[PDB]
């Protein structure tokens, strides 16, 4: 019944909203803006290279995201960082998240 | 005289798509007319093997067979011969090795557990335990990388596949990597990649330094502007 | 432009449900405006439509206004009555926007954010 | 012995929980390791050691591993699991250390909310 304004999956941020239709009185309703964020701790902040520290801030400028540095691996659309190998060097792809990366 | 027959790694071929096949005999006498010949499981001999083995300077002596062929034809899984021919026995010995089928494919489920803060007590060293699990078929591959620059082997030491004691077939192993307190101390994180046949753009890899594994500590300083 | 809602003691006469459409400094005038309901234009005298008289603090702009009533009972199916804007100077020329009770202002918030190892995901 | 507790990952899965035991640089070669809990002692095929490998970094003080794996749905119980050693070299020639959930956990949060509409 809620109405998603936003759901950003890769800020995994989700404003819904619901007009919490009252006891039957008169419109003496108020709507209602549930929000909700599963904020990692376990990141980077360049989501898509390993090397860099974690994160400490997580900034919602809501406004900005009520319409790129966002920082959860979405689900769907998988990541890399070219990796170098070596058997002699070698510089070669990897596939930094499984079972999205699958060229299938 | 004990041959070691070696077949390619799957990572020696998708990092090389060179698939040489080798067989190694060992502590034999290195005698000269030393004669080992590939062939196919059809006894048909194959290309040659060039740069071969001379004597050891502790007499473990040996020769090395190389040889090639098509990668199609090692999926398709027919038996490859070479067979050593010299006079110290010159009975011909039969080494046959092939590809096995029936084996079903699983991926690595690569943890990375980080050192155990006792061992930071002992304030010199460092262990770090990256981990396969759970994967099929056998003969994973994995190095470690950090900072852009790749770890020379003799750092770190991997296991071999056996058999996990609940999944009947899926194997597993280990890798091991011993550094400073300090330098793990420094930050520093750390990358243990694995390259596999079931894995999809066949290599997926992780990460640790010491702010990830086993914190004591979380800060979150999280600010939402703008409801 | 904007779409103000009605004022909450308009909402206690229990008729007039006014609604403000709008448009802010911009030039040049002759712009067009009009109300859509579900893509279907409203009637035309049913809102009232101003003429772009000229801003007070900029140098030259133009801004204009519209105006439309209905039953305040209807201010509970809402339909978010999109006031269709027709400007020459638009990429596609037309900028509409609209508004309805669920939009606007909530004073009942509750915010959830958890927090935990099992992420990066975004399920 | 260095006792590691399983990868919160792996917790995160709640599939099957593993514990690594970690034996050390030491010689000569023929360690043990059994895996001990409430003092009755686990069926050795509920781990694996495979024996002795050499150290690279250090001359030829060996190490070893057996990796013990548990129904997280136990491991999320206590059951404390230590995993005991066996060396001849041992001043008592058999020592233990343990680990439970309660070995890894954070100490401290730090949350720093500061919602607001600025
Ligand atoms: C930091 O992040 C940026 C973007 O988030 C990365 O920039 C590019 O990432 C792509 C990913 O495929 C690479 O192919 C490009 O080569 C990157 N460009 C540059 C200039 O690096 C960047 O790679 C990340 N940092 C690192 C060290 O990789």
């Amino acid at each position: 019944e809620r109405i998603v304004l936003v759901d950003n999956k890769c800020k995994c941020a989700r404003i819904t909203s619901r007009i919490i239709r009252s006891s039957e009185d008169p419109n003496e309703d108020i709507v209602e803006r549930n929000i909700r964020i599963i904020v990692p701790l376990n990141n980077r902040e360049n989501i898509s290279d390993p090397t860099s520290p974690l994160r400490t801030r997580f900034v919602y400028h809501l406004s900005d995201l009520c319409k790129e540095t966002c920082y959860t691996y979405d689900r769907n659309k998988c990541y890399t960082a070219v990796v170098p190998l070596v058997y002699g060097t070698k510089m070669v792809e990897t596939a930094l998240t499984p079972d999205a990366c699958y060229p299938d | 005289i004990r041959v070691f027959a070696i077949p390619p790694s799957f990572a020696s071929i998708f990092l090389t798509k060179s698939t040489k096949l080798t067989c190694l005999v060992t502590d034999l006498t290195t005698y000269d007319s030393v004669t080992i010949s590939w062939t196919r499981q059809n006894g048909e001999a194959v290309k040659t093997h060039t740069n071969i083995s001379e004597s050891h300077p502790n007499a473990t002596f040996s020769a090395v067979g190389e040889a090639s062929i098509c990668e199609d034809d090692w999926n398709s899984g027919e038996r490859f011969t070479c067979t050593v021919t010299h006079t110290d026995l010159p009975s011909p010995l039969k080494q046959t090795i092939s590809r096995p089928k029936g084996v079903a494919l699983h991926r690595p489920d690569v943890y990375l557990l980080p050192p155990a803060r006792e061992q930071l007590n002992l304030r010199e060293s460092a262990t770090i335990t990256c981990l396969v699990t759970g994967f099929s078929p056998a003969d994973v591959f994995v190095q470690w990388m950090q900072r852009g620059q790749p770890l020379s082997p003799e750092k770190y030491v991997t296991s071999a596949p056996m058999p996990e004691p609940q999944a009947p077939g899926r194997y597993f192993a280990h890798s091991i990597l011993t550094v400073s307190e300090e330098e793990w101390n420094t930050g520093e994180t750390y990358t243990c990649v694995v390259a596999h046949e079931a894995l999809p753009n066949r290599v997926t890899e992780r990460t640790v330094d010491k702010s990830t594994g086993k914190p004591t500590l979380y800060n979150v300083s999280l600010v939402m502007s703008d409801t | 432009v904007y779409l103000l809602p009605p004022a909450r003691e308009q909402l206690n006469l229990r008729e007039s449900a006014t609604i403000t459409c709008l448009v802010t400094g911009f030039s040049p005038a002759d712009v067009f405006v009009q109300w859509m309901q579900r893509g279907q234009p409203l009637s035309p005298e049913k809102y009232v439509t101003s003429a772009p008289m000229p801003e007070p603090q900029a140098p030259g702009r133009y801004f204009a206004h519209s105006i439309l009533t209905v039953s305040e009972e209807e201010w509970n199916t809402g339909e978010t009555y999109t006031c269709v804007v027709a400007h020459e100077a638009l990429p596609n020329r037309v900028t509409e926007r609209t508004v309805d009770k669920s939009t606007g202002k909530p004073t009942l918030y509750n915010v959830s954010l958890v927090m935990s190892d099992t992420a990066g995901t975004c399920y």
